[PDB]
């Protein structure tokens, strides 16, 4: 499990939150308040994710229609060379 | 094929934390065996037989697929054009789901003055198509303003089998008022919380 | 900085099957929205406006990778050179568990007349080091055959604290014979399925 | 998802059970009976893609470590379910 800060050049992820607040969301996305934007880059195989975590959202699909819906592999919680 | 056969040892092995496969030793008796682990819960045994792992973490992981594959989908009421009438439109994320596992109405009966008198009315609701096919009749209490489910699971699917995706419901309920009680069909304010929505579950 | 944001935007809307996102519109009433959610156990909400997802998948996964941090451990007593001693060789696989989340030791009480006499008696379990500390005082149940659990997480943490896997049991019980009762310290012929057993749960 | 059958290119698994009974190892594993080795074998065009499991299932033992020690674990990313290229 490699945890990329700046300089570093192997393969570890990068860790950058979004907020729907900021990115004009916020409304049709009533839960959670922000996704957990992980993602692998670097040099090797592939650096390809190797633990994911599923996760739930709730939104407006619609005026009248809430979506509870439950994710597969949103999240990249770590990856490591494949 | 010793090839793989060995390949698929190392990588249990790896796994494990072991460098090796267990020495060959004289375990411990059977009976003392399947007591130890029926006890604490970690392992089923049954007639005679081998042994299943209770809390298995892989059948946690497939539970965890399955929903994944289930979606909740909540549709709010829109005011029909006719009296004590409702009108559905499910959001089209139901055209992806084929099986319905579970579909409810939730409307709020209003009953400001606790009655003891005439705690029975009869609800019926009609869904409208072209004719009138009877969605639910439930007998529910009256005691108190509170929430009542309305299964409609089987026409929900039939409806989604169609290929349709709107409910037209009228509601009934003549015992209702004089039992000093209402059934909240729109959102008059301050009482919006209690606006009447259809839930809907489905998978695949 | 924006090509980023757009990457997840994207990658949001494929993974919730839309082609884009929900065109801006009015929304229902937030009262009737969080009340239904409410009802249906979908979401939690907090007062002054949050909401948090009520059974979010995310946590089951979180749940998990923590039971895949933690490693259960039968260690099966082997006798001692003692009288009423037991040892118990912890696996190696300790050594990888720094944490003792739970430790108990069972030892089963085989009583083959139900008495209604005499139904409390004190059992005692003895750490022996170099001297002897008190794992365990239990007073039990002496009405008919079975198990008992003593508590020793504090003494099993403390022990692999100090590097040690091995643990020397003494076992007193005074009162036991009188109540025509005996604690079952080797595994004997049909009586082995009652062969005492220490019982590790621990992680990371 | 894609499945190996036979006579096949493209990224799928293939997947062949082994039984710890013909390996001479359910002496010492009480559980389960046996191992889904599944694993990604596979070719996708050229950044490269590597074809990497894309689904994983987490998998728990029950097995002799020492002839009177029983071991439970947990372990995760055991099993591959589903692969597809990177």
């Amino acid at each position: 499990g490699l945890e990329c800060d700046g300089k570093v050049n192997i393969c570890c992820k990068k860790q950058f939150f979004v907020s729907f607040k900021d990115i004009g969301w916020n409304d049709w996305i009533i839960a959670p308040s922000g996704y957990h934007a992980n993602y692998c880059e670097g040099e090797c195989s592939c650096c390809v994710p190797t633990k994911l975590r599923p996760m739930s959202m709730l939104y407006y699909d619609d005026g009248q229609n809430i979506i509870k819906k439950d994710i597969q592999n949103m999240i990249v919680e770590e990856c490591g060379c494949s | 094929q010793p090839e793989m056969v060995e390949a698929v040892k190392k990588h249990i092995l790896n796994m494990l934390h072991l460098k090796k496969r267990p020495d060959v030793t004289q375990p411990v008796p059977k009976a003392a065996l399947l007591n130890a682990i029926r006890k604490l819960h970690v392992g089923k045994v049954g007639e005679n037989g081998y042994v299943e792992i209770e809390d298995d973490i892989g059948r946690r992981a497939e539970m965890n697929e399955l929903m994944e594959q289930t979606s909740e989908i909540i549709t709010f009421a829109e005011s029909g054009t006719a009296r004590k009438t409702l009108h559905f439109e499910i959001s089209k994320e139901g055209s992806d789901l084929s099986v319905v596992e579970r579909a409810e109405v939730w409307l709020f009966l209003k009953v400001p003055k606790a009655n003891r008198t005439r705690t029975k009315v009869t609800i019926r609701l009609f869904q409208q198509q072209k004719s009138e096919l009877l969605l639910s009749e439930k007998v529910v209490d009256a005691r108190k303003s509170t929430w009542h489910v309305f299964p409609v699971s089987s026409s929900i699917q039939r409806l989604l089998d169609q290929g349709k995706s709107s409910l037209d419901v009228r509601i009934a309920c003549e015992q209702c008022q004089e039992s000093g009680a209402s059934l909240v069909l729109l959102g008059e304010e301050k009482e919006q919380s209690h606006r009447p929505f259809l839930m809907l579950q489905a998978r695949q």
